[PDB]
């Protein structure tokens, strides 16, 4: 299948992605709490479910929030302020809290269920989020010892949503907030993310050489986020 | 899931 694209609603994080965020791939945003990484996910899940010619791919989403930090209430203004109707957007998004890292992993496979139930419809699922995707591990797999075991089950559940992004032709979008770099990551691509002054925020492509290697630059606001 |  043909990779689809997904327009963040800013043409410059765009550009450096290349259109947008890629089905059939994974990819991080990381950075330090208050980067705007979950802005970007709630953005994402609206710009989604437009229409191809506008951005997106007529598609749900699937959305593993690990930090209870999904907002119904943001879906509702982005929607808004892009001619959207918020309640037929909300309806759409299809969310789980994840209680525990190993709860997580189990809600990958209960995933592919509601993937292969909108399969057929006009709506089939285009985004999976799973935020935040370390913290978890992170509290979990702590210690002498944890290095090793926390990367190994990581590797394993970003295996497994591979497998969703690439048999279902799905964009697979995580984060992962980091503080202040030698750890092994299976994402397809990493995008830095940094907070500017007031509502401005500072994107960078890490490790790939091969696409675009300035920086993006964006607002949040009530559109999500814009240049 | 639910939906939202």
């Amino acid at each position: 299948a043909t990779i689809g694209r997904i327009s963040t609603g800013s043409k410059s994080l765009d550009k450096l992605l290349g259109g947008g965020i890629e089905t059939q791939a994974i990819t991080e945003v990381f950075g330090e709490f208050g980067s705007g990484k979950t802005q970007l996910a709630h953005t994402l899940a609206v710009m989604v479910q437009l229409p191809p010619e506008e951005g997106g791919l007529n598609g749900s989403v699937i959305w593993i929030d690990t930090e209870n930090t999904f907002r119904p209430e943001r879906i509702r203004e982005i929607a808004q302020n892009r001619g959207l109707d918020p309640d037929e957007v909300l309806k759409h998004i299809y969310v789980a809290r994840a209680f525990n890292s190993n709860h997580q992993m189990l809600l990958v496979q209960q995933a592919e269920d509601k993937i292969k139930e909108l399969l057929n419809t006009d709506r089939p699922v285009k985004l999976l989020i799973v935020d935040s995707l370390t913290s978890h591990f992170r509290s979990e797999y702590i210690g002498r010892g944890a290095l090793a075991e926390r990367q190994q089950k990581l590797a394993k559940h970003l295996a497994d949503l591979h497998r969703l992004a690439n048999l279902y032709d799905i964009a697979v979008f995580v984060t992962n907030q980091v503080q202040a770099h030698i750890l092994a990551h299976s994402a397809t691509l990493r995008v830095y993310l940094r907070k500017g002054k007031g509502g401005k925020r500072i994107a960078r492509l890490i490790d790939a050489p091969h696409l675009p290697e300035g920086e993006a630059v964006f607002s949040i606001t009530e559109k999500g986020i814009e240049d | 899931f639910a939906t939202a």
